[PDB]
């Protein structure tokens, strides 16, 4: 069972509409979450014109009902202290449900 | 020596409520209807008050028996006494006469017994053998348990909810290591 | 000593639309009912699983204990434990021709020993080349509710395996597991001698 | 003593519809015909029947022996009898001449056993030794058998079909644990 | 063996056929079926305009014979609540055939 | 000897607001209450485990000890060891009128033996068919701050492992775990004999 | 015999800041609020001044006790002393009369003993059992303790940190083993 020892802000974008369709993402802290991050094996990656430097970080969360503030969305981010983890998905590792799966990628820019 | 119970407990006392709280609640999902928790609960109760011979939600039995034990004592097996109702006296056939005196309940978590005042107990006659009905438990509710009891129920209610047959999976204050000090210990395996 | 039993269990009164829930099997669909000749088949497999390791009975159906010769002098243990209303003690001879007798025998009921317990100092005397056929209805109740549920319990927790696993198939007993539950309405004698 | 029996059970009353349903229903696939499910029922009737000492179909045995035990007992192994059916005594040759009178049957699952009046029992001529036929067994059918003792058949036959060979694979209530309370329990290795 | 703690609605779209040679679905719900989840490494993938966020999900139900209402087919899905579980194929996991192997995706639109 | 409560834990004293934090929760949400009555209901069902295995009381709330005879001559030790200020010592008959007695007796505080202690060689003295209900309030404080901190820590190892694993699964203790921190707190008693 | 204490250390005397660079500092990360800290060390101060029977921060102390062991002794349990400030001797009311003279204490890590003057120690009244306030501890802040003492603390409290439940995971010199010599070596369990 996981040992949640690293604080992560949680970070939910609210999201702006504009004139032509999209959105604005603004990225204002949600609360602070304790997880324990795992990493991957970690390489560079070819991005649009930058040389990225991107790692699985697989992290574990606490769970909770779908319909609560606790649950990490995909469409949502992680940081601690200015290092963006994604969320790539959410997978709820215990069969009991006490625990959760996210996905991070943390690309510098190398 | 019978003892059946007069009424089983309603369902409406049981926590059906509280159970499922304790079962997917803060870590979890928001999964079976209340018929299917309240089967488990009282198959975890009876589990416990069998293991711990106790009562738990208090409801009313009757102990039959066709002959004293001592003549100052007869001890009352299920733990947590009190008010003893009637001490009923039948005969054979049975007019059904009770006595009203000459008994002093003594309500004592470890030898609940019904101590005759002097050294006279009531005999019995010929075939009418004396029955008491007495209300033995904690509290008429749930909220009057002690909890590390009521904890151990939960524990093993939300182990026969939460995997069905005989399958595999020892924690310090398990399901085993909270009942062991409700438990009845005795070491008199003799003739008195 | 026999002990055959009257009538059987109607299999009306066996829980198999709560063993169905107990087993997860699926709630809404149009089909809801092609295990209910095998629901009931082990849940009538694992009653008398039971029942043959703890000597009790459970659904109290009507016995007859078909005997020829008194054990003891006047008290005659019935093997099934919990007994109540001992239908009738008849005693017959070397054919046929039964006559029922009250014969001063009354019943003590407890589910330690039930026995008959004469009360005239001898039990009603067997002529030679004749038996004995005591008729009781021996269980807990007539329904399912009735039980005592740890019981009950241990019933579903076996029937479930009959289930999951056809053949002997081999499977840590969990803190009150099948036999864990058993284990208080077990028979606890230590008389291996001759009174 | 040989104990050959009479007639084989016809296979018309033995379970092989009942069987498939054990097999395979509620569970799996809607696999074998019949004539290869019932020589495994019949191959785990025999050997639950051999090592429990029943019958549990109840056909007609011929028990021949050619000198009794005692001479008001005779124990008769396979366990549960009714209605003895004659109790024929040949001489050498044999015109075959029965008794009819003399014993008394007693209907006991623990020792069926043949009991004659009083103190004497029918003696045996030289070279014709007697033979008993009788009808042990539960029931003519299937749906008379204690139904622990039916399951461990169908646990043992769905063995010897589900696997061919002595290959590999204990759980609580399982073959040998069903059956454990069927067989003989004696202790005497002894001179009586 | 499976430890079946999951409440899954299996739903099968009735096909009403249109004009041009495709169907309609609606997808009403069938039974409730037990099951549990399992989830593999889940990432975000390339949908048509959207960043999909998929997990591989293997579900595993109790078997049926292949005529009945009891048997997920490929053309049907699950749903806990609002979570739409495909169905990829259906595999019989045990030697005996107990359980099957449901296959699903989750893939919300993070 | 039945030792029941007068009073519960008001459920106000108890630091679920520190226990949530000890949890690593989660802190600055608009839930943020979720658990409140689960936090809760751990807390009380691990203080209630080690009262039962230490002997202790914790919150110091009010107790009732209805006896009906004096076990030894004089000293009459008490159950629940950290004990401070008997509030009453009454003497009933055989129906109510109880009647309170300054009685003689003084309570020695010690939290190796609890006892009355009765200073005038005797014990007051009970009648025939009659209780004694000694009224006391037994615990080390009225909050939660006033706990021994090692007792006050072996009830968050032992309140978060009730939290996070819901039936009973099997779990290597740590060097102080959390029975080696109420294993300073548990009666150490060696007399199994008649006086 | 209570002893309880005085005052409780203040907080400001535990070492907070000291704590988490031990905790996370050289190697790590640059995570949680003094309270949050503050909670495990005195919860492992605890642990450790009650498996040594010590005081570590040297906060003062009340023992209450109703008779004397000697007449010539009387050890204080808790080890590390100095400067027992007074010896009330209450009657029963207690109008609470100090005495000044008579008793000397002997400041000793081994046995810390109150070892009255001569032969006599201050009796008791009847009823009136006398108390000791006495301030015993290493010093008044966290740099007079000796150091692997005050590592020990370190040590464990980074354990209840940094894992919350009772979960798994010994060292040369761990937690045991730096306080099994501050720990009281007795093999009287006598009657004197």
């Amino acid at each position: 069972r996981p040992r949640l020892n690293r604080l992560l802000v949680l970070e939910e974008a609210v999201r702006v509409a504009d004139g032509a369709g999209g959105h604005r993402l603004d990225w204002q802290a949600k609360g602070e979450v304790w997880a324990e991050v795992t990493a991957g094996s970690g390489s560079e990656r070819a991005g649009e014109f930058v040389t990225l430097a991107s790692v699985p970080f697989t992290i574990v969360v606490r769970a909770a009902p779908v319909g609560a503030a606790r649950r990490p969305r995909p469409e949502q981010r992680f940081r601690e202290g200015a290092r963006i983890f994604r969320i790539l998905a959410v997978a709820e590792r215990d069969r009991e449900g006490h625990y959760l799966s996210c996905f991070a990628r943390e690309e510098v820019v190398a | 020596m019978m003892l059946n119970e007069v009424t089983a407990v309603p369902g409406t006392a049981l926590p059906v409520a509280e159970f499922r709280d304790h079962l997917r609640l803060g870590t979890g999902f928001a999964g079976a209807e209340d018929a299917a928790l309240l089967s488990y609960l009282r198959a975890a109760i009876a589990a416990i008050e069998g293991r711990t011979a106790k009562a738990l939600i208090s409801r009313g039995f009757r102990l039959a028996l066709t002959a004293w034990r001592w003549g100052d004592m007869q001890t009352l097996p299920i733990a947590p006494v009190a008010t003893v109702t009637a001490l009923r006296l039948v005969d054979a056939a049975g007019v059904e006469t009770p006595v009203a005196a000459g008994w002093r309940l003594v309500p004592d978590m470890a030898r609940p017994r019904i101590e005759a005042l002097g050294a006279m107990l009531p005999m019995i006659p010929t075939g009418g053998r004396v029955e008491i009905d007495f209300t033995a438990g904690f509290g008429a509710s749930w909220s009057a348990l002690p909890v590390d009891l009521a904890q151990a129920v939960f524990l093993l209610a939300a182990q026969y909810y939460e995997l069905r047959h005989d399958g595999a999976a020892a924690m310090p204050f398990g399901v085993m290591a909270l009942i062991e000090r409700w438990r009845t210990v005795r070491v008199l395996g003799g003739r008195p």
